């Protein structure tokens, strides 16, 4: 990795979400989205480091702040779509290729922290909010699958989600120390989705029926002993951070247990190992990975971007290199690899962008 | 025989040993799964990126002023900066659940431990050429683990009936399971809003499968054995003959042979004897029910006046204890326990955040709905008032002396009705078989679609 | 009347259709379900067997809420009638029986019910 650019927005604002475009097809070029103060940026990667700007919206009002972001498209359009949201507690989804808001979605009663799509239903949309509670959407139909929270969810705000390969299941973790497992491959959960596709209000004076999932398919507190801001899977194990300065690889149940397997009241985890790094202890800093999940990449407090490689097998002999530069200083608040995992791009507290290039 | 020096060094070499030992088979077992975890990413993974292959999404295109610049000398960009058009957001809410009765909140390992002592165990019998030499080893290494004899022990380390291993027992032990966790109250196992165990006199009025069952059914039916045969199933009016002869919260009184005088728990806490009372049915303490024909909402009739709800089995002739149909009933005065509640709407409120607003109008001082949440002791309402005070913000509710609700979690949907100190609405708290209950009532006739408002202060008035 | 309102348990808005945010004439709203069967499957110190009884009554007592002790009689024959099949099929027709004989130590029930269902019972196995 070398880097090879660095931009700045004029609003001097937190970039706190960044995305490339993995719906891009072989041959358009590479583009990543900027959320930030009350906007959303895209921007097309060129060659020799270029990076172009492409377009930028702003939000009406004044006090929106986007938090994040996640790509999906319009199965029957071919076009990308971006959601965006933040500390309003709104669903934005905007249709580039037009310049549109199409959408919007109220009813988390506080801050969305995370959006992301379903890997294999575009119209899938789950939401992570500070009202302690996760909320699928489908944003087809428009209509609430689901609210995942309750008696059993958790007691405090929900700062990150994630889908697994394959679109099965969902773990979540938050400012209560705690990560979870929702299943949506039970039969209430598909049949929620099905009968979500199926609901037509032009033919019922009927509200459609969200399903309040009260309970989580596991639980625990025993990872990390202060709020947890990033989790995302790596297979059917999990990683996770909170600001104990190190990403940890665990998975629920006993070693051999399996993920299908483990049941709600399993109180095993199995740690399989973390990886070690320095100065990223305040909260809301996250990690990612390839679309081949091969490479996870960090960045820290002070400006330091951090890269494992997650081909060998141990945490500990984990190659890991440690992209620097004398221009960033700011914190890094998010980062994401190119689908070809060719480019590195990284967000920054202080409006900055640093984009990095593999070979 | 080996000398301590040695057993105590050899503990330490031998616990230092298998310790390192399972270091290593763990080393691998991750190491073969990370592997067999990998696979499982490549073979998914491909499956999504065909999936993607298929698919031919259209490129984003280029386009108020936003520039962006580059802290690397690439030349400044500049472009159109779009709005996009207002949305109306909602009042800030937190997840809660519903209800709609109060529910109650309170406020070196083993497995290894004997590996090392089978170690030690094998260099004790291969020595000639389950000893205590060395269990006196082991608990000078690990003081704190115990001494000798807890360990000596420790190392050497409830029925069911309707299987195959139903012992034969006692019928006090057959019955224990549900004796203890069931609550004579509301009529449920290990109930969701009294804690306090029932005191003893509150449950008093072959193959094992059969002893017992016989032990059991002879306490109720006692010598007729043309029955206890019936119930037992297959043994004889005859063969049961032959194994034969081979304001203060209220919890019940159990005083055994002493009157409910100055010395028993309800007097002394100004509560009357319920019906869950152990004591005698002559007890001059006991709550009589009323005897009213109907209605029951005034000075006239004696459990309103005594700010009780009617009890269904002593107001025998009010309408209370009938008709478990509707919650439009002869006796006006068991809104709460029926939970007969008027449907309540939630909109933003015209003061500030949520409000509620009722849908279908109402008299004065009639039942609009119970106030719900959780049941928590004083010292628990502290603990979390500290965790509250951050937000200028509190739906904790005093129940009583020992008691307070807290609609903060868990409650319903009366909770989304604002402060005020000129009220539509008041809460009393009422007495209603045994349990406090909160409930709503209006001050003065409201009409559909009125926002509702009640007066937080005295429900903060435990002085 | 006039004005905006809002579904109490996802505050998405009420189309005009209703009215009605009764998403909460959950008599018995399904999560306290759930809870309760799983709190006594945390026992370590109760049979499968005196557990499955105790889950299936209280799911029972929860679906009509009884409220009164002249309710329990009939909750009885009503428990046989609709939870039978299962108390059968599940093998747990003893453990029902010390129910019914516990409910009386309680002195819930007569005498009289504590047969009278257990005749029903068997008078329902067979129909098997
Ligand atoms: C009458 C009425 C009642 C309710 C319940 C609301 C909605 N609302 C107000 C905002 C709010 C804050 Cl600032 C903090 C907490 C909160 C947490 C979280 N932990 O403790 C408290 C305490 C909660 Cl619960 C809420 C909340 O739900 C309303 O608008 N009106
Ligand atoms: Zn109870
Ligand atoms: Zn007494
Ligand atoms: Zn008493
Ligand atoms: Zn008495
Ligand atoms: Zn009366
Ligand atoms: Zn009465
Ligand atoms: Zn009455």
């Amino acid at each position: 990795f070398k880097c090879v650019n660095s931009l700045k927005e004029d609003h001097n604002q937190p970039l706190f979400g960044v995305q490339f475009n993995w719906h891009s097809k072989e041959g358009d070029p590479l583009v990543f989205a900027t959320v930030g103060s009350n906007r959303v940026t895209l921007y097309e990667c060129h060659s020799q480091g270029e990076i172009r700007l492409l377009q930028s919206y702003v939000d009406a009002d004044a006090d929106e702040n986007f938090y994040t972001c996640a790509w999906t498209y319009d199965s029957n359009t071919s076009h990308p779509l971006l959601a965006v949201a933040g500390s309003r507690g709104i669903i934005r989804i905007i249709n580039p290729i037009t310049m549109q808001c199409i959408k919007h979605y109220v009813g988390h009663g506080n801050a969305i922290n995370e959006l992301k799509f379903h890997p294999r239903d575009p119209n899938l949309l789950l939401s992570v909010s500070k009202d302690h509670a996760l909320r699928l959407w489908n944003i087809q139909t428009d209509t609430l699958v689901a609210i995942f929270g309750g008696v059993e969810g958790h007691r405090d705000e929900v700062l990150s989600a994630d889908y697994d390969l394959l679109g099965e299941k969902i773990m979540s973790c938050g400012m209560d120390h705690s990560l979870k497992l929702w299943r949506i491959n039970s039969k209430r959960m598909m049949n929620a989705i099905k009968e979500s596709y199926d609901y037509n209000p032009n033919k019922t004076n009927r509200p459609f029926i969200s399903q309040k999932i009260h309970f989580p398919d596991f639980s625990t507190r025993d990872i990390h002993r202060n709020y947890v801001d990033c989790v995302r899977w790596l297979g059917d194990l999990i990683l996770s951070k909170s600001c104990e300065n190190a990403i940890v690889c665990w998975k629920p149940g006993k070693m051999e247990d399996d993920i299908d397997k483990i049941k709600p009241s399993e109180s095993n985890v199995t740690i399989l190992g973390r990886f070690d790094y320095s100065q990223c202890d305040i909260w809301y800093m996250r990690f990612s990975m390839d679309f081949w999940q091969k490479m996870l990449a960090l960045g820290n407090q002070v400006g330091k971007l951090y890269v494992w490689d997650l081909e060998v097998e141990d945490p500990h002999k984990a190659k890991c290199t440690t992209l620097t530069h004398h221009k960033c200083g700011a914190a890094i608040r998010q980062t994401s690899f190119s689908r070809d995992s060719s480019i590195l791009i990284a967000v920054c507290d202080d409006a900055s962008i640093w984009r990095w290039d593999r070979l | 025989e080996k000398g301590p020096i040695c057993w105590r060094k050899r503990v330490k070499s031998e616990y230092m040993r298998l310790r390192q030992l399972k270091r290593f088979r763990r080393a691998d077992e991750v190491k073969s799964m990370f592997n067999s975890n990998r696979q499982k990413i490549q073979e998914r993974t491909e499956i999504l990126n065909q999936e993607w292959k298929q698919r031919r999404i259209q490129p984003v295109h280029i386009m108020r002023e936003c520039s962006v610049t580059s802290d690397l000398d690439f030349p400044k960009q500049v472009i159109p900066l779009k709005t996009l058009n207002a949305v109306a957001s909602v009042p800030i809410m937190y997840s809660w659940s519903p209800l709609q009765q109060n529910f109650m909140v309170e406020d070196i390992n083993d497995e290894i431990f004997v590996e090392l002592v089978n170690a030690l165990g094998q260099l004790d019998r291969r020595d000639e050429k389950p000893s205590d030499k060395i269990f006196e080893a082991i608990s000078s290494m690990f003081p704190d683990k115990g001494t000798a004899e807890e360990l000596k022990e420790k190392y050497k380390e409830t029925p069911n009936i309707d299987g195959p291993n139903a012992k034969s027992v006692q019928r006090e032990q057959s019955l224990h399971s549900f004796h203890t966790l069931f609550c004579r109250r509301c009529f449920k196992y290990d109930c969701f809003l009294h804690p306090f165990h029932a005191t003893p006199n509150t449950y008093k009025r072959w193959s094992g499968a059969e002893a017992s069952m016989f032990r059991v059914l002879i306490g109720t039916y006692y010598d007729n054995f043309c029955a206890i045969a019936r119930l037992i199933g297959t043994k004889t009016c005859r063969q049961v003959y032959e194994f034969r002869v081979k304001v203060y919260n209220y919890q019940p009184c159990d005083h055994p042979r002493q009157p409910c005088d100055n010395s028993c728990p309800c007097v002394i806490a100004q509560n009357f004897c319920e019906k869950f009372c152990q004591c005698s049915s002559e007890c001059q303490n006991r709550f009589p029910g009323c005897r009213c024909k109907a209605q029951c909402n005034t000075k006239q009739c004696p459990c309103y006046l005594a700010v009780r709800e009617c009890d269904p089995d002593l107001c025998l002739t009010c309408g209370a204890a009938d008709h478990w149909d509707s919650k439009n009933v002869s006796c006006k005065n068991c809104s709460i326990q029926r939970g007969s509640k008027k449907h309540l709407l939630l909109a933003p409120s015209d003061v500030a955040g949520w409000g509620i607003f009722i849908k279908d109008p109402v008299q004065k001082n009639e039942f609009i709905s119970e106030y719900c949440g959780e049941i928590i002791s004083q010292d628990e309402a502290d603990r979390r008032g500290k965790v509250y005070d951050k937000y200028m913000c509190s739906f904790l509710f005093n129940l009583n002396n020992d008691f307070v609700v807290d609609a903060t979690r868990k409650g319903n949907k009366i909770r989304f009705a604002n402060h005020s100190v000129n009220p539509n609405c008041y809460a009393k708290v009422m007495m209603v078989n045994g349990d406090h209950r909160i409930g709503i009532f209006a001050k003065r006739a409201i009409q559909t679609g009125e926002e509702l408002f009640f007066d937080y202060r005295y429900s903060q008035a435990d002085a | 009347h006039n004005r905006l309102y809002f579904h109490s348990d996802t505050c998405l808005p009420l189309r005009p259709q209703e009215m009605e945010v009764d998403d909460e004439d959950e008599k018995d709203p399904e999560w306290l379900r759930e809870k309760t069967i799983t709190q006594i499957e945390e026992f370590s110190d109760v049979n499968e067997g005196e557990k499955e009884v105790m889950k299936l009554w209280n799911l029972h007592v929860m679906k009509h809420g009884f409220i009164a002790d002249n309710q329990m009689n009939h909750a009885c024959m009503l428990f046989v009638e609709n939870y039978g099949q299962k108390i059968i099929k599940k093998n747990l027709c003893r453990n029902f029986m010390l129910h019914l004989v516990s409910m009386h130590d309680f002195n819930l029930i007569s005498i009289m019910s504590i047969d009278k269902a257990v005749t029903k019972l068997r008078e329902m196995q067979q129909k098997l």
